[PDB]
């Protein structure tokens, strides 16, 4: 089989000129905000997160830290000994794991 | 004059429709005045095209 | 008028059959090479009978 | 059996195996090489090979079979309608009975189902 030989699941678009090989457009290639314009959207949602987003913040950290634990029976170890005694399907539902 | 000329390119730029908003806004409804007067008189085939601009001399 | 042939349709009723031949006459657009005529084409003169392939007498002999 | 005008090139492509040959389209230059004045409709050349079928016939309704039909336009229009006739049936036939074969199909290289996964 052709060593330079790739499969490709989304449409690209090649270039017809000559000496040359290459994508030159994607079909349907919508340009998003710019840099500076997703920079200024950020800075509105981390503004807000600094100003009001603080208070109750050590105790969803370790809420959080518990969970990325490998076994069950170690997380509810952690919310128990770290977390004053926190439930597994109450602090599930804080962070947003519940359906 | 490279001063006056590029100082009147920008006043013309800046203001301008003080004298030329008129002349603009009638060129407007005059552009769909006869916009619409067009699709009232042209020969239109099966797709929207005149194929025959020629038909007459209202039609050309 | 509607001039019958040979070659039939293929409806049931009348109805149908008429309704087929507003369909196919609503789409005409004549094309005449003779002057003072409201539908008059000197070039982009449409033909009004259809080409069809056949093999001729030289191809089967 | 192709059922349109216009079949995508990748999925007559082997995903398996060397691709040594595509089933490329109607070669429409071909039908300005006749000499001759012919009647061709477009709405018949780009059904797959139709119109070599139709040049030949043209060939062969304007010189004979003799000695007259041995001209390098009407050879070349004989023989390309036998071979897109052949490389379709094989073509087809290995789309029906060998679909994996070909990129795009799905089962070329399977997805799992999640039960396999182990998770
Ligand atoms: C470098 C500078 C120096 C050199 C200069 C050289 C200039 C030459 C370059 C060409 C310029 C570009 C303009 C080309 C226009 C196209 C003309 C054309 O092909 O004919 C079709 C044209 C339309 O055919 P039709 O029969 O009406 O179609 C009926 C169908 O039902 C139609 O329905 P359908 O369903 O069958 O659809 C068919 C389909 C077919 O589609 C196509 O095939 C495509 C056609 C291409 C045109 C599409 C773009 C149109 C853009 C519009 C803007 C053009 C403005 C003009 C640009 C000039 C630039 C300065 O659609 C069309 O038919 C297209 C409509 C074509 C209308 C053309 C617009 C009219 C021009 C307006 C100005 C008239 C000036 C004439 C002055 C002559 C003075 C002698 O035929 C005619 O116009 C006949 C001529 C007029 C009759 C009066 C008798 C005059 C006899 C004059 C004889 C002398 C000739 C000149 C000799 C010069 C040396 C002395």
């Amino acid at each position: 089989m052709q060593n330079t030989t790739n499969i490709v699941h989304v449409p690209v678009h090649m270039g017809h000129t000559h000496y040359f090989d290459y994508i030159d457009s994607f079909p349907k290639l919508k340009e998003g905000p710019t840099l500076e314009e997703n920079h200024i959207t950020n800075q509105k949602i981390l503004r807000e997160q600094l100003i009001s987003g603080q208070q109750g913040l050590e105790q969803n950290l370790c809420l959080r830290n518990c969970f990325k634990l490998s076994q069950k029976r170690y997380i509810e170890f952690c919310l128990d000994r770290k977390c004053g005694g926190a439930d597994f399907q109450r602090a599930a539902t804080i962070l947003g794991y519940t359906k | 004059g490279f001063g006056c000329f590029s100082i009147i390119n920008y006043l013309y730029g800046r203001y301008g429709y003080i004298i030329n908003e008129s002349s603009q806004k009638r060129a407007a409804q005059d552009l769909l005045d006869n916009d619409m007067a067009a699709d009232k008189i042209l020969f239109k085939n099966r797709v929207g095209a005149p194929t025959r601009p020629l038909r007459s001399l209202d039609d050309m | 008028p509607v001039k019958e042939g040979q070659a039939k349709l293929w409806f049931s009723t009348k109805e149908e059959a008429d309704a087929y031949d507003d369909k196919m006459i609503s789409n005409i657009e004549l094309k005449s090479q003779d002057y003072e005529d409201e539908n008059f084409s000197p070039v982009f003169n449409r033909k009004t009978q259809e080409y069809f392939l056949e093999p001729s007498e030289k191809f089967k002999s | 059996t192709i059922f349109a005008e216009t079949w995508e090139a990748s999925e007559y492509q082997y995903r398996n195996k060397a691709n040594l040959k595509t089933l490329p389209v109607n070669h429409l230059g071909k039908l300005a090489e006749l000499k001759f004045d012919f009647v061709e409709y477009k709405a018949h050349q780009l059904i797959a090979c139709h119109l070599y079928e139709r040049m030949t016939i043209h060939c062969m309704n304007q010189y004979g079979l003799f000695k007259d039909f041995y001209r390098p336009e009407c050879l070349d229009a004989q023989y390309y309608f036998k071979t897109c006739v052949e490389l379709n049936a094989a073509y087809g036939i290995q789309k029906k009975f060998f679909p994996e074969h070909f990129v795009g199909s799905p089962y070329a290289r399977p997805v799992p189902q999640f039960q396999q996964l182990g998770l």
